[PDB]
C-alpha cells in the first residue's frame, strides 16, 4: 500500500514545478500574457508533465 | 542635547545556548497538519548568545548588523525603549529609529545627527514621576526618507516583581529591500534561564525602506551618572541561512521544527521527511 | 461490454469578480511630468500604492514613443492587481536606449543600472528633445563613466570617487590613470535621432506575497454559495463552489493550500470571511451495451 499511495505523491507534487517555464499555474500564464507568446510558455509545462 | 555617559560595570561578555529559539512563520499564506520543508535565514540551534545585563551597571554598547539579528529581551518595567540602525550614524547616510514612546512607537526613517553615548533621558525621579526633558537620541534631522505612527500601545513602565513575567522576543530581517518585524511575547515565572521550550513568531508589520544597515544599538529611558532602574537583560543572537521542517498543527500554528543541518540524525529526518525514524 | 469514453463535467453557472474597495487614482501623471528628472546614476525612485490605476489612459495615449510590457501583455494589464509598483524616473541619450533591456550590454547597462533576467515589468521610454535639450548643453546629467565592479540589478552607485585606471595608487583631487567617476552629457536642438535625449520610466512590480492594492475596474458583484461559478477573488483565478468552513485564520492568513498546492480555502476582499474552495463534481461517464448486433 505504501508504494502505491508513494507514486500518487511523487505524482502529484509535479504539478507544481516550473519545468522551466515562469510559473506553474495554467490560470495564471493564461491571464497574464497574450496569446501568441502564451504557447512557447505552455509547451514547456506539457512536455514536462 | 548630548552628555557622555560612561557610569557602566565594564564586563566582558556572558554566553548562553540557543536552545530551540527563533521560529517564525517564513510566508504569509497559511497550511494545516501538512510538513513543509523550506530554506531561509533563521537562528541555527544550539548556538552561544551574547548576553548583556542592565540595572552601577549599564550594558549599551554598539554592536554590528549583518543578515538579522535576534534580539530578545527579558525585563521588568521594560526600561528599554528603542533601537538604532544605520552605517555611520552621524548625519551622513539614512538611519533607522524606532522609538517606542509609552504613547506608541513612531517609526522614523530619516538621516540623524546622533550622539557619541545617545540614550533616552527620562528623569531618576523617585517622587512617582519620571518626567522626560533629556532627548538625549540626536541633534539634528536635516530630511525624514520616511514617517510612521503605529498603534497607541501603553504598555507597563514600573514594577520589581520576582520572576520577570515580561518576555518579549524581536527578529529584524532587512533583505529585498524590505524590512522585517516578527515578534511574540509569554509569561514567565522562571528566574534566570533563556527559557528552553518551543514557540512561534507571528509578524507585525513589513516596511519599504531600501537602505543599507550594518550596525545598531539599542535604546532605553534612564540623569546621566544617577539613576533607579531595576534589573534588565538583553541576549543577542546572529542568523544564519538553514533549512527546516515545520510541523504545522491543525490549528495552523507552527508546534515544532527539526533542523536540516544540525547533526546527521537530524539530516535523515530532513530527508525522510518526517519526525520518527524506525531502525 | 463496457467501454469508458468521454468524461463528463458539470458546467459553471456565474462570474464573480470581487475585488477591493475603490480608492482614488494613481498619482503616476505627474511623475511623468515632473519638473526634472533627475539624471542617469541616482536615478529617480518613487513607490506607488493606496491607489487605483488604470493603464487605459496611459497606454492608449500616443503621449509615449517606444513601448514594451516584458512578463505582461498591456492589453489586459488592467486586469491584475500588484502588490506594489516601482516608479524609476531618469533621462539618457537616446544612443543606449536598447541597453534598458534585461541582460543587455552597455556603459549604461552595465556600470549605473542593471536589471535582472526576470524583471517582471514594463517599461516605456519617451522623447524628450524640446525641452530636456540646452541650447548650451543640458550638462546637469552625468553618468558613471567607469566603475570598479559592474553593480547588481537596482542598487544606486552614489560616490564621486576618482577612477583607478591601474594598480598605480591614485592620488590628489586627479593623477596619473586618476579621472572623475562622472561625465556629463551635452543636449542641443542640434541632436539627431539617438543623440537627443529621452524621458525613459520602468514600472516594476511584485506578485502576492501580501493583498495586493493596485487594481483597476473592480466590478465585485457578490458572494453566492454552493454554485459552479468562476471566482476571481484578487487575481487567482478558478471555478469550483464557494462554501463556509469552520476553519480559521490568523489576522494575517488568505491563500490556504492546505495539502500541497491548491488553493483551498480562502478570505475574501471587501470584507472578512473565511471561505471555501472546492472544484465541481466530476467522474468518467461509460457505455454498457450489448452486441449492436443484438440489440441497441
Ligand atoms: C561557547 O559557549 C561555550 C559554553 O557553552 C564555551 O565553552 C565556548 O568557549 C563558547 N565559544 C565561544 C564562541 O566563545
Ligand atoms: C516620544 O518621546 C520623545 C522624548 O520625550 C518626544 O520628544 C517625542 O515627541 C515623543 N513622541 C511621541 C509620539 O509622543
Ligand atoms: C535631504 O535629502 C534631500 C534629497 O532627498 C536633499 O535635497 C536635501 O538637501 C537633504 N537635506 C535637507 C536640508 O533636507
Ligand atoms: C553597505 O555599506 C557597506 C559599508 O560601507 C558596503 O561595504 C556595502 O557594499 C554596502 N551595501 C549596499 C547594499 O549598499
Ligand atoms: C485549536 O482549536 C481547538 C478548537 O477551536 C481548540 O479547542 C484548541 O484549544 C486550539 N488549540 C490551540 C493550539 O490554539
Ligand atoms: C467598502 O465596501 C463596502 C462593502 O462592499 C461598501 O458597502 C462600502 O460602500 C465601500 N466603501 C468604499 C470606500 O467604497
Ligand atoms: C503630460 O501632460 C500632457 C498635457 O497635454 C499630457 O498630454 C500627457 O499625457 C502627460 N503625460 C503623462 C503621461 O504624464
Ligand atoms: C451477436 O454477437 C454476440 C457476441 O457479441 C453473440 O454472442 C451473439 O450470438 C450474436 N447474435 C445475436 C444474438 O445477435
Amino acid at each position: 500500500v505504501n508504494q502505491n499511495a508513494q507514486a500518487l505523491n511523487t505524482l502529484v507534487k509535479q504539478l507544481s514545478s516550473n519545468f522551466g517555464a515562469i510559473s506553474s499555474v495554467l490560470n495564471d500564464i493564461l491571464a497574464r500574457l497574450d496569446k501568441v507568446e502564451a504557447e512557447v510558455q505552455i509547451d514547456r509545462l506539457i512536455t514536462g508533465r | 542635547q548630548c552628555v557622555n555617559l560612561t557610569t557602566r560595570t565594564q564586563l566582558p561578555p556572558a554566553y548562553t545556548n540557543s536552545f530551540t529559539r527563533g521560529v517564525y512563520y517564513p510566508d504569509k499564506v497559511f497550511r494545516s497538519s501538512v510538513l513543509h520543508s523550506t530554506q531561509d535565514l533563521f537562528l541555527p540551534f544550539f548556538s552561544n548568545v551574547t548576553w548583556f545585563h542592565a540595572i552601577k551597571r549599564f550594558d549599551n554598547p554598539v554592536l554590528p548588523f549583518n543578515d538579522g539579528v535576534y534580539f530578545a529581551s527579558t525585563e521588568k518595567s521594560n526600561i528599554i525603549r528603542g533601537w538604532i540602525f544605520g552605517t555611520t550614524l552621524d548625519s551622513k547616510t539614512q538611519s533607522l529609529l524606532i522609538v517606542n514612546n509609552a504613547t506608541n512607537v513612531v517609526i522614523k526613517v530619516c538621516e540623524f545627527q546622533f550622539c557619541n553615548d545617545p540614550f533616552l533621558g527620562v528623569y531618576h525621579k523617585n517622587n512617582k514621576s519620571w518626567m522626560e526633558s533629556e532627548f538625549r537620541v540626536y541633534s539634528s534631522a536635516n530630511n525624514c526618507t520616511f514617517e510612521y505612527v503605529s498603534q497607541p500601545f501603553l504598555m507597563d513602565l514600573e514594577g520589581k516583581q520576582g520572576n520577570f513575567k515580561n518576555l518579549r522576543e524581536f527578529v529584524f530581517k532587512n533583505i529585498d529591500g524590505y524590512f522585517k518585524i516578527y515578534s511574540k511575547h509569554t509569561p514567565i515565572n522562571l528566574v534566570r534561564d533563556l527559557p528552553q521550550g518551543f514557540s512561534a513568531l507571528e509578524p507585525l508589520v513589513d516596511l519599504p525602506i531600501g537602505i543599507n544597515i550594518t550596525r545598531f544599538q539599542t535604546l532605553l529611558a534612564l540623569s546621566s551618572s544617577g539613576w533607579t532602574a531595576g534589573a534588565a537583560a538583553y541576549y543577542v543572537g546572529y542568523l544564519q541561512p538553514r533549512t527546516f521542517l515545520l510541523k504545522y498543527n491543525e490549528n495552523g500554528t507552527i508546534t515544532d521544527a527539526v533542523d536540516c543541518a544540525l547533526d546527521p540524525l537530524s539530516e535523515t529526518k530532513c530527508t525522510l521527511k518526517s519526525f520518527t525514524v524506525e531502525k | 461490454g463496457i467501454y469508458q469514453t468521454s468524461n463528463f463535467r458539470v458546467q459553471p453557472t456565474e462570474s464573480i469578480v470581487r475585488f477591493p474597495n475603490i480608492t482614488n487614482l494613481c498619482p503616476f501623471g505627474e511623475v511623468f511630468n515632473a519638473t526634472r528628472f533627475a539624471s542617469v546614476y541616482a536615478w529617480n525612485r518613487k513607490r506607488i500604492s493606496n491607489c487605483v490605476a488604470d493603464y487605459s489612459v496611459l497606454y492608449n495615449s500616443a503621449s509615449f514613443s517606444t513601448f514594451k510590457c516584458y512578463g505582461v501583455s498591456p492589453t489586459k494589464l488592467n486586469d491584475l492587481c500588484f502588490t506594489n509598483v516601482y516608479a524609476d524616473s531618469f533621462v539618457i541619450r537616446g544612443d543606449e536606449v536598447r541597453q534598458i533591456a534585461p541582460g543587455q550590454t552597455g556603459k549604461i547597462a552595465d556600470y549605473n543600472y542593471k536589471l535582472p533576467d526576470d524583471f517582471t515589468g514594463c517599461v516605456i521610454a519617451w522623447n524628450s528633445n524640446n525641452l530636456d535639450s540646452k541650447v548650451g548643453g543640458n550638462y546637469n546629467y552625468l553618468y558613471r563613466l567607469f566603475r570598479k565592479s559592474n553593480l547588481k540589478p537596482f542598487e544606486r552607485d552614489i560616490s564621486t570617487e576618482i577612477y583607478q585606471a591601474g594598480s598605480t595608487p591614485c592620488n590628489g583631487v586627479e593623477g596619473f590613470n586618476c579621472y572623475f567617476p562622472l561625465q556629463s552629457y551635452g543636449f542641443q536642438p542640434t541632436y539627431g535621432v539617438g543623440y537627443q535625449p529621452y524621458r525613459v520610466v520602468v514600472l516594476s512590480f511584485e506578485l502576492l506575497h501580501a493583498p495586493a492594492t493596485v487594481c483597476g475596474p473592480k466590478k465585485s458583484t457578490n458572494l453566492v454559495k454552493n454554485k459552479c461559478v468562476n471566482f476571481n477573488f484578487n487575481g487567482l483565478t478558478g471555478t469550483g463552489v464557494l462554501t463556509e468552513s469552520n476553519k480559521k485564520f490568523l489576522p494575517f492568513q488568505q491563500f490556504g493550500r492546505d495539502i500541497d498546492d491548491t488553493t483551498d480555502a480562502v478570505r475574501d476582499p471587501q470584507t472578512l470571511e473565511i471561505l471555501d474552495i472546492t472544484p465541481c463534481s466530476f467522474g468518467g461517464v461509460s457505455v454498457i451495451t450489448p452486441g449492436t448486433n443484438t440489440s441497441n
